């Protein structure tokens, strides 16, 4: 018959397709406006797909924000992803209070129970001069500590890992984004390879 | 802003509001009278024989 | 019987009076463990189970659970009949199926330890699942009985295939059928312990990036859970063969492998299955 | 300030409205149907298992003869089926792979797509060079589309999630109508026999009835407290019915403007993500999100009976024009033809 031939043909089609999209690594990026995502998708509407190769991986990255609408009946279409992929810009100030409870809903939603953080802290450049400029503990209700970027930038970090309700199946990775772009895609393969690492001994009734 | 939304949604209930409403017993009935005169039109509710199943 | 015969070439007279009682009760514990085991995965075999990866454990576990079951029975028959009565009707078959369903059971455990350092060193490396079983099942039953026939081919013809005492491969000094099964137990054996070290290098892996320490003594807890549950699915415990082989004349080696192997079944359904907490909360409430 | 009158008049209105219905709201339907027979237990089988998509289906639509079937999924195929044979006829690679619905023409010659990417997508299955190729690329909606249906072959009405739907047409690609009058996120339309006046529910627990020739908003149901997931219209055309993410389905009527049924269960907890009827609308089936679909009366809102089956929550379900069988779609890759 012709027509199940012609399903043969589209069956090998959907295969070659499945298996080619099987080693897409499919990340999500949030984070802030302007807060430094550009950077993280350019080193080489609604929302938009941009694609790097690293290492012989193709990876898929999603900048959601660009929706503007309900995210909760949106958000459930990007379970399966390989990690998260948060943004927060250091140099500003006003913007990091929401950046906080967009970490916060993003973390405790209950399709993302298993799905890892690999946040960046970017403009860290930037961040040494403009402290000097406005101490972070004046700015911010909440004691900042001594006024060193060694502790003011480890304060943040405990600002934002704290957010995780779920330590135990959540690995949030932290980095921290120069100039230099050679080793910021370098970071999203080690953190992505070390999920897929981890995500197999739960499935093999390891970890 | 605000003002011209507020002129906007008041004219709306007032359309709405001037409409015909026929009594809910009167419209229950209809509902029921279509389910009864389609019932043997209802392969779903009445199990299809094998023979003209196309699903079989 | 001592259930040391297995790997032992001798069996002591001073151990036997002893070690019977534990293993005899290791063995019939062993058989329920397996039953229960058994029963709980085929209810639950695909309801909750739906990863591409998970798919190849599931059939690995029943397999090592499938041939730890019938080739025990096997065994505990197999040394229960006289060797002189029967000598071939019951002692000989008992022999040649407890030989290869042992070589099975050994065989699986490599293509479970293989599964798991397959998972580790090549992540991004995915073949078709239907093949990855193909090839399972050739050498987890194959290869076994590859080995399996020529044994009975061989030495079988020479008379030297069955001990006096047992119903086992015969020791001797010029044939040696024991060979075909000692020597693939430490190979697997072997193979098996260098991907045990080469999961625990990844669960001690240094913090990526700058994250901080967080939790403290959270990795320790997970390297014990996880040798808990891979010594008995991997056979870590038939290590013991060599020391049984080199001396067999030591009171405290054939009374420890004997234990700890007789009592595998108890170790596949209380840590393999039993501590998995992805499975242990749907089985207690109902 | 006037604002403060203008409140004040629109909350007697609200009160009129309220009270003009609770005037016709003493007899209920429930209470009416006592004396006709109950359906009874109804057993439904999966009769075909179609297979192939490598991803969670959100969408399907039914062909207008009730043979062909067309599915959407987030691996980015749009596959049209045949599901006497289970036979596939065409797979479409959509360019944005976020895909929500789909459609299928009444006159079998044209499919529709759309999701987050912004737009719908329109592709031209009677085409004669072979392969098939976007005919036309609707853009101009701000949220992301959730639902999408065909009036005829060159009218098209959209559900986006900027609180807004709009009709189409499909020559000049260019909203010639635009509704307004939500404010909640649009998810659903469904339209009426003759094609001529569609419902909408939206985010806002809010239903509202539009006329596709006039374009504006003729009536307004509120008879949910969360978001309304699913619309479908009566076969007489004269009522709808609702599903949200309470696990009720509300039954609305044009003419009397007030709810008649409320289809709820104390074991169902979870959220309604598509409902349909049956040919004669005896029968009313609802997706859930505890894997499994159930089957209910819809003139003694009694549970008839329960199409489990599916391994993950079902997102889409349908019925045939000639009422013979009812596809469902789970979030498990998987589609089957109920009979
Ligand atoms: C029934 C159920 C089922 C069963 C399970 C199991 C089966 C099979 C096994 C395997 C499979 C196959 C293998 C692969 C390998 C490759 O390819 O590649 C290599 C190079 O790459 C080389 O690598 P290296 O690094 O050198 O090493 C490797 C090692 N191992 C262990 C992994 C092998
Ligand atoms: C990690 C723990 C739980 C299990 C270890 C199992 C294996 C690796 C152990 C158990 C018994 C061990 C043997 C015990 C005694 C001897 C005799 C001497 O020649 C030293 C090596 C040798 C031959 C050991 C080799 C390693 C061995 C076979």
């Amino acid at each position: 018959k012709a027509a199940v031939e012609r399903s043969k043909m589209i069956d090998r089609n959907l295969r070659e397709d499945g298996e080619k999209a099987a080693r897409e690594v499919k990340l999500l990026l949030l984070g802030a406006d302007n807060s430094g995502k550009s950077t993280i998708v350019k080193q080489m509407t609604g929302i938009v797909e941009t694609h790097f190769t690293f290492k012989d991986l193709h990876f898929k990255m999603f900048d959601v924000g660009g929706q503007r609408s309900e995210r909760k009946k949106w958000i459930h279409c990007f379970e399966d992803v390989a990690a998260i992929i948060f943004c927060v810009d250091l140099s500003d100030y006003n913007r990091m209070h929401e950046s906080m409870k967009l970490f916060d809903s993003i973390c405790n939603n209950k399709w993302f129970t298993d799905t890892s953080i690999i946040l960046f802290l970017n403009k860290k450049d930037l961040f040494e001069e403009k402290i000097k400029k406005s101490p972070l503990t004046i700015c911010y209700q909440e004691y900042a500590g001594s006024n060193t970027y060694e502790e003011a930038a480890a304060y943040i970090q405990c600002q934002f890992e704290d957010l995780n309700k779920r330590k135990d199946t959540k690995e949030i990775y932290t980095h921290f984004t120069c100039a230099t772009d050679t080793k910021n895609a370098q970071f999203i393969f080690d953190a992505v390879t070390d999920v897929i690492i981890k995500n197999n001994l739960k499935d093999c009734g390891l970890f | 802003a605000s003002i011209a939304q507020a002129r906007k949604l008041v004219e709306q209930l007032k359309m709405e509001a001037n409409i015909d409403r026929i009594k809910v017993s009167k419209a229950a009935a209809d509902l029921m009278a279509y389910c009864e005169a389609h019932a043997k039109e209802d392969p779903l509710l009445t199990p299809v024989p094998a023979s003209e199943n196309p699903f079989r | 019987a001592s259930f040391s015969i297995l790997m032992s070439p001798f069996v002591p007279s001073t151990i036997f009076p002893v070690v019977k009682w534990i293993t005899y009760v290791g063995l019939g514990i062993s058989i329920g463990s397996l039953i229960l085991c058994l029963i709980i995965e085929a209810l639950f075999w695909k309801q909750i189970k739906k990863s591409q990866t998970s798919h190849t454990r599931r059939i690995c576990m029943v397999n090592i659970a499938l041939s730890l079951l019938i080739a025990d029975v096997w065994f505990i028959v197999g040394a229960t009949v006289d060797t002189t009565v029967n000598p071939s009707g019951v002692c000989t078959a008992a022999v040649f199926f407890t030989h290869f369903f042992y070589l099975s059971l050994f065989f699986w455990m490599l293509m479970l330890g293989i599964l798991l350092a397959y998972r580790i060193i090549l992540v991004f490396h995915h073949m078709a699942q239907h093949l990855m079983m193909a090839v399972g099942f050739c050498l987890g039953y194959g290869c076994p009985l590859i080995i399996s026939v020529i044994t009975i081919a061989v030495t079988q013809p020479s008379n030297t295939y069955k001990r006096k005492d047992v119903c086992w491969l015969n020791w001797s000094n010029g044939s040696k059928p024991l060979l075909a099964f000692v020597v693939p137990a430490l190979a697997i054996v072997a193979v098996n312990f260098v991907v045990v070290l080469l999961v625990l290098t990844k669960l001690w892996r240094p913090t990526v990036g700058e994250r901080l320490s967080r939790d403290d003594k959270a990795t320790i807890i997970r390297v014990g859970k996880s040798l808990l549950i891979l010594t008995p699915l991997l056979g870590l415990t038939w290590g013991f063969g060599i020391g049984t082989i080199v001396d067999s004349q030591n009171l405290a080696w054939h009374v420890i492998f004997a234990l700890l192997n007789a009592f595998q079944g108890f170790f596949i359904l209380c840590f393999g299955i039993l501590l998995d907490s992805k499975l242990r909360q749907l089985l207690f409430n109902k | 300030s006037e604002l403060d009158q203008l409140r004040q008049e629109a909350e007697q209105l609200k009160n009129q409205i309220r009270d003009a219905r609770k005037a016709c709201a003493d007899a209920t339907l429930s209470q009416i149907t006592n004396n006709i027979d109950p359906v009874g237990r109804i057993q439904m089988r999966t009769r075909r298992t179609l297979r192939g998509h490598l991803a969670k289906i959100y969408a399907m639509h039914w062909g207008t003869d009730s043979r062909l079937l067309v599915s959407a999924s987030q691996d980015g195929k749009l596959i049209i089926w045949d599901s006497y044979t289970t036979n596939k006829v065409h797979a479409i690679p959509l360019r944005s792979s976020w895909v929500m619905t789909c459609a299928y023409a009444p006159s079998g010659n044209y499919v529709a797509c759309g999701g987050l990417d912004n737009i719908c997508s329109i592709y031209n299955l009677k085409t004669r060079e072979g392969n098939v190729r976007v005919s036309r690329e609707l853009a101009g909606h701000t949220g992301y589309l959730s639902c999408c249906r065909f009036l005829d072959d060159n009218q098209i009405v959209t559900s986006s999630g900027d609180t807004t739907c709009a009709l189409w047409d499909i020559e000049t690609g260019q909203q010639t109508t635009t509704f307004t009058g939500h404010t909640g996120d649009v998810m659903s339309l469904s339209l009426a026999p003759d094609t001529r006046l569609f419902v909408s529910g939206a985010c806002d627990a809010s239903a509202k009835l539009w006329d596709v020739r006039e374009g504006m908003c003729r009536q307004t149901f509120t008879g949910h407290e969360s978001d309304i997931n699913a619309i479908c219209f009566f076969p007489n055309g004269n009522a709808f019915a609702t599903g949200s993410d309470d696990a009720t389905c509300r039954l609305f009527d044009l003419r009397a403007d007030q709810e008649l049924m409320t289809y709820s269960h104390d074991n169902i907890i979870c959220g309604i993500t598509s409902v349909s009827f049956s040919k004669s609308g005896r029968l009313l089936l609802a997706g859930y999100d505890d894997f499994n679909c159930n089957v209910w009366d819809a003139l003694k809102a009694d549970r008839a009976g329960v199409l489990a089956g599916h391994d993950n929550r079902v997102s889409c379900l349908g019925v045939t024009d000639d009422g013979m069988a009812v596809a469902t779609g789970s979030w498990d890759s998987f589609l089957k033809i109920w009979n």
